[PDB]
């Protein structure tokens, strides 16, 4: 509930290794956007959303969760912004325009994270 | 091609 079993810091120790990853995904705009923003199965025009993902997630709630202290656990942000890129992988039938951008959230996060999994894990 | 519209930036368009 409260931690984990590793460290465990506060909400903002996390976020100071976080969010500054969620934040090189936040400059690939063009590929964070879709995310910064709830993945609005409407905007987008997909009923099958939560018939696939089952986590929609996206770098609003993300974002926030972080930023807000919604937190404890860095590994459970790192969970979150990955099935972020994950429901853009794994909906997106792989062969879409958002497989760019989620390709690159999860590379530049999986290389912010390092830092951070390192510093807070 | 592509733009906004429909999906997220998806938007095929051919036809």
């Amino acid at each position: 509930g409260s931690h984990m079993r590793k460290k465990i810091f506060k909400p903002e120790e996390l976020r100071q290794a976080l969010m500054p990853t969620l934040e090189a995904l936040y400059r690939q705009d063009p590929e964070s956007l879709p995310f910064r923003q709830p993945v609005d199965p409407q905007l987008l025009g997909i009923p099958d959303y939560f018939d696939i993902v089952k986590n929609p997630m996206d770098l609003s709630t993300i974002k926030r969760k972080l930023d807000t202290g919604q937190y404890q656990e860095p590994w459970q942000y790192v969970d979150d912004v990955w099935l972020m890129f994950n429901n853009a992988w794994l909906y997106n039938r792989k062969t879409s325009r958002v497989y760019k951008f989620c390709s690159k959230l999860a590379e530049v996060f999986e290389q912010e994270i390092d830092p951070v999994m390192q510093s807070l894990g | 091609g592509g733009a906004k519209r429909h999906r997220k930036v998806l938007r095929d368009n051919i036809q």
